[PDB]
């Protein structure tokens, strides 16, 4: 899994 | 229940409108999916992407989104079975506006 802050 | 798990399922659709110099205030986490097998949603695991964290008091928080919510739709496009990079691109398409549908699942423990 990847993750990205918005 | 004695024959199987019982769940409370709460759908939330929100319109997020942020300022230029802030974020929406959440972290998305999920899979990048395999072409070999289609993802089949289940109450316990309803979508590939979810909110790893939500900034308390941030834009997403004020609209009702919470850590653990699973992401179902982004701006009218279904993302239940969509990988992380494409979902990120979809979220960035709207600029300061983001409409999302998420679902919060809670398993009601029998004991």
């Amino acid at each position: 899994e990847a993750q990205t802050r918005f | 229940g004695p024959l199987g798990s019982d769940y409370i399922i709460k759908e939330k659709t929100v319109l997020l409108q942020k300022k230029d110099s802030e974020g929406f205030g959440f972290v998305l986490r999920g899979a990048k999916q395999t072409p070999i097998e289609e993802f089949t949603p289940t109450p316990a695991f309803p979508a590939l992407q979810y909110l790893e964290s939500v900034d308390e008091g941030g834009v997403a928080w004020r609209a009702g989104l919470r850590m653990g919510d699973f992401l179902i739709e982004v701006n009218g496009q279904n993302v239940v079975k969509v990988g992380h990079r494409q979902v990120v691109n979809m979220i960035r398409q709207g600029g300061n506006t983001l409409m999302v549908k998420v679902v919060m699942v809670t398993r009601h423990p029998d004991m």
